[PDB]
């Protein structure tokens, strides 16, 4: 299952 | 910026026998950006019941492909598959060898 | 060696004048590929692409399905703020692409972990293996860096790596097994084609074997011909399995001093194949 995400570049 | 050109590959799933049904696949890869366009041709004319695989990447970022429908290959009839990318100044033609 | 990997692959592309950038991902469990997901399909939802994965429940593809949603517009903040980074103009296309993923043992423990990054097509900012450290690229990326580092980001990145991507790894494993932990051998034969009144191609052939990773050599005289010898890529055959061939151009009469040379994980023993004229 994939990850959440968390910051943007 | 960085441009790759695709790697074209056209073969078929199965070794061929004239008149038995076969998948008739075009591998595109080594590519980037992932924009391409891709037909699979039958004496020269665009085959419509063509799919594709859902777009990934190798380890080195460069795009894959695998565009595929079936067919019933025969003594001959000739394959094509022509590919479109930005890195070409033309689109690119490779015909199905039944032996690569 | 037993080992396996889950890998998730995203794609976000820009496409001024032409919407919001494009989001895909794809999942995959070694050269398996069991999900996907597209923000431009009619009703963008996670996909099963592997039928092992089709049992879990509701609850699996509405929770994935919002995390890709919250991913598309993660990457789209990141591309804008990337554009901004190189000085880019708003009017043409780029991309940003993420690696992650684990990789176990026969045991199921952590081998290594993965969390990385290219934009255009040239490696960004990635995890370093201790799952605590960023490597970025140039002074772009070092702003990503500070950032990431500023929010804790490896930390929760590791927590990922170590829990939640082991596990559901292993699960997939277990569920998929029939498959998934079986090797194909490859089926082998060589053929040969004149060229000339002086030269043939031998070429072996490799074809119907998983997982995709193999060697196929030939030599002469036992020597390897590596700078003599043509090799395609591995390619899939659309059944989950794949192919290659490696080809040397050799003097007519002189094949028998070739010999094609197969290790594959599917193989009880390394193959040595001739061209038998019949």
């Amino acid at each position: 299952r994939p990850q959440v995400p968390l910051r943007p570049m | 910026m960085i441009q790759r050109t695709p790697k074209i590959q056209v073969y078929s799933r199965h070794p061929a026998e004239n008149g038995k049904s076969n998948f008739l696949n075009c591998y595109v890869s080594g590519f980037h950006p992932s924009d391409i366009e891709v037909d699979l041709l039958k004496n020269g004319e665009r085959i419509e019941k063509v799919e594709h695989s859902d777009l990934s990447f190798s380890k080195d970022w460069s795009f894959y492909l695998l565009y595929y429908t079936e067919f019933t290959p025969t003594e001959k009839d000739e394959y094509a598959c022509r590919v479109n990318h930005v890195t070409l100044s033309q689109p690119k033609i490779v015909k199905w060898d039944r032996d690569m | 060696m037993g080992s396996h990997s889950m890998r998730y692959f995203h794609t976000s592309v820009s496409r001024p004048g032409r919407g919001e950038p494009r989001f895909i991902s794809v999942g995959y469990v070694d050269d398996t590929q069991f999900v996907r997901f597209d923000s431009d399909a009619a009703s963008p939802r996670e996909e099963p692409r592997a039928p092992w994965i089709e049992q879990e429940g509701p609850e699996y593809w509405d929770r994935n399905t919002q995390i890709y949603k919250a991913q598309a517009q993660t990457d789209r903040e990141s591309l804008r703020n990337l554009r901004g980074y190189y000085n880019q103009s708003e009017a043409g296309s780029h991309t940003l692409q993420s690696m992650y993923g684990c990789d176990v043992g026969p045991d199921g423990r952590l081998l290594r972990g993965h969390n990385q990054y290219a934009y255009d097509g040239k490696d960004y900012i990635a995890l370093n293996e201790d799952l605590r450290s960023w490597t970025a690229a140039d002074t772009a990326a070092q702003i990503t860096q500070r950032k990431w580092e500023a929010a804790r980001v490896a930390e929760q990145d590791r927590a990922y790596l170590e829990g939640t991507c082991v596990e559901w790894l292993r699960r997939y494993l277990e569920n998929g097994k029939d498959t998934l932990e079986r090797a194909d051998p490859p089926k082998t034969h060589v053929t040969h084609h004149p060229i000339s009144d002086h030269e043939a191609t031998l070429r072996c052939w490799a074809l119907g074997f998983y997982p995709a990773e193999i060697t196929l050599t030939w030599q002469r005289d036992g020597e390897d011909q590596t700078q003599d010898t043509e090799l395609v890529e591995t390619r899939p055959a659309g059944d989950r399995t794949f192919q290659k061939w490696a080809a040397v151009v050799v003097p007519s009469g002189e094949e028998q001093r070739y010999t094609c040379h197969v290790q594959h994980e599917g193989l009880p023993k390394p193959l040595t194949l001739r061209w038998e004229p019949s």
